[PDB]
């Protein structure tokens, strides 16, 4: 039974790491338009904070 | 599985959205992020019942 | 012609209070606008306002 | 003739007002769209104002 | 005379604006409908504008 579930626990371990990637480009993506936007003048500090 | 079909159904509207364009691209970016935390659920329910 | 008067003059009154808050309005973005606490956009609607 | 000639001048100021808010918003929308961080359908918008 | 026609023109040009953003949103709603992705009831009032 401890051989089968840590077996199924990297897999799961995977899937989460190409989540989490995919949620930082988001992130980061979001961060570049925040930065643009106060660059050109419709946005304030707080937003790109 | 209900709610992965939900998710895969209004990440694909949101792509036919910008195709079209309608939204910027950083919704295009939320939304396959929240396909691929939906994926990754799936995987884990999947292990849980195993 | 005095109630035309009388007409003419509340329609001015009317537009003056109007100007008023607006000229508030402004007045309390500017002070804001020092510190890039309010994005530029809404001071330029407001100053055209 | 001079009041009414007053009158006109006013109006003009105003609108001449209201196209340059309106031109100040397209050119920032502008700037935004080159790569892609706002809506095309907000642009669209911005120009028919 | 001359001024009034191009008052007319100015009014005429107002119109087409209008009236090109519309059909613009009017096309891209028909665009998107096919896979029934909008509720009929938006693209009904994108029509009637």
């Amino acid at each position: 039974q401890t051989v089968r579930s840590s077996f199924n626990n990297i897999n799961a371990s995977i899937s989460s790491i190409n989540a989490y990637k995919q949620a930082v480009v988001s992130a980061q993506s979001s961060l570049d338009a925040m930065e643009a936007g106060y660059s050109v003048g419709t946005r304030t500090i707080v937003d790109v904070l | 599985q209900a709610q992965k079909e939900a998710i895969y159904r209004q990440l694909d509207q949101t792509t036919q959205r910008f195709n079209v364009g309608l939204v910027a691209i950083t919704d295009v970016q939320n939304a396959r992020a929240q396909y691929d935390t939906v994926l990754a659920n799936e995987v884990t329910a999947r292990n849980n019942l195993d | 012609y005095q109630a035309t008067y009388d007409s003419a003059k509340g329609d001015l009154a009317k537009a003056q209070a109007a100007a008023n808050i607006a000229q508030l309005t402004v007045n309390r973005y500017q002070k804001l606008l020092g510190t890039q606490y309010i994005s530029k956009q809404e001071y330029d609607q407001a100053l055209a306002d």
